[PDB]
DNA sequence: CCAGATCGTGCGACACACCGGGCCAATTGGCCGATGCCGTCCCGCGAACCCCTCTACCGTGTTGAGCAGCAGCGGCCT
DNA sequence: AGGCCGCTGCTGCTCAAGAGGGGTTCGCGGGACGGCATCGGCCAATTGGCCCGGTGTGTCGCACGATCTGG
């Protein structure tokens, strides 16, 4: 159980790497996947809190996420994120 | 050769991230020793608490702690005696003693 | 020499250039509303899991080398 | 005969056997509860078709016709 320098700075960069995938992404995408997994803060938030900042319904929250996933769950955005899995 | 401590980590850091609310309780010692504990706001007070500095029990600031009695201190050779020879024997052999004694 | 390639010029076609109209196809994508199965939790009992307690024929023992400090002793001194 | 001044030997440290009784865990199940997840419709909304209706400007398809180089 002794940190690795490879496996530290592949996380790092893996780290780096993932927010730029999503600056691509309207604003409100990327928001919302961040708060959802907390990439920001750590902390994953519920629907309600996540359409709270935005005011949309929590079903709209349900769909905007999916569309995200979608785009990413392409080939067409994946290959940047591909050798990191 | 391979071994492991049964020890686990995290990729994880202090930096960029935000800490949860707590509240400061503050405890005292009989010989004077007060010291502050960090509680999350979602918790429970216990009575009861352990001394930062000298080891002793340790009570809140405001007392509402009473004593339930706990029900091992009975072994001793008294209750022993009791149990195992009744009072007549006790006071003969008491009064034999004393009776040898005198004499 | 003189006749087709090259180019001038001309007539037409014409593939769109416009910039503006007036409707439409496809294709929606939301979750609307209604219906249904899974996660969480609160017991309910029971298997095991760990701790404590007691048994009375009796029985009575486990190398070499270098350097330094302390105990015993021979021998003055009083 | 005790105190004391040295000797001298010795030693030590360091470098290369069941049984009973009781509270607690957890482990299965066991089901109940509440909740969020999945499937017919559905119409009138941005883009993009798909054209009428005018010329023009400018490429291209070919007619008359002159100049020039080669044949």
């Amino acid at each position: 159980e002794a940190v690795v320098p490879a496996d530290a700075v592949s996380f790092t960069l893996l780290q780096e790497q993932l927010h730029s995938v999503l600056d691509t992404l309207s604003e409100r995408e990327a928001g919302v996947v961040s708060m959802r997994f907390g990439l920001t803060d750590g902390q994953p938030k519920t629907l309600d809190e996540i359409g709270k900042v935005y005011g949309v319904t929590r079903e709209r929250i349900r769909q905007i996420e999916s569309k995200t996933m979608s785009k990413l769950r392409h080939p067409s955005r994946s290959q940047v994120l591909r050798d990191y899995l | 050769l391979r071994g492991t401590r049964l020890v686990v980590t995290s990729y994880e850091t202090d930096r960029g991230i935000d800490l949860a609310p707590r509240q400061a309780v503050e405890y005292a010692c009989e010989k004077g020793h007060r010291f502050e504990m960090p509680f999350s706001v979602e918790a429970e007070i216990p009575p009861e608490w352990e001394c930062k500095v000298c080891g002793i029990q340790a009570l809140l600031v405001d007392g509402d702690g009473p004593e339930e009695k706990k029900g091992k201190p009975a072994r001793t050779h008294w209750d022993m005696l009791m149990e195992r020879r009744t009072r007549e024997e006790l006071e003969e052999v008491l009064a034999e003693r004393l009776a040898v004694l005198r004499s």
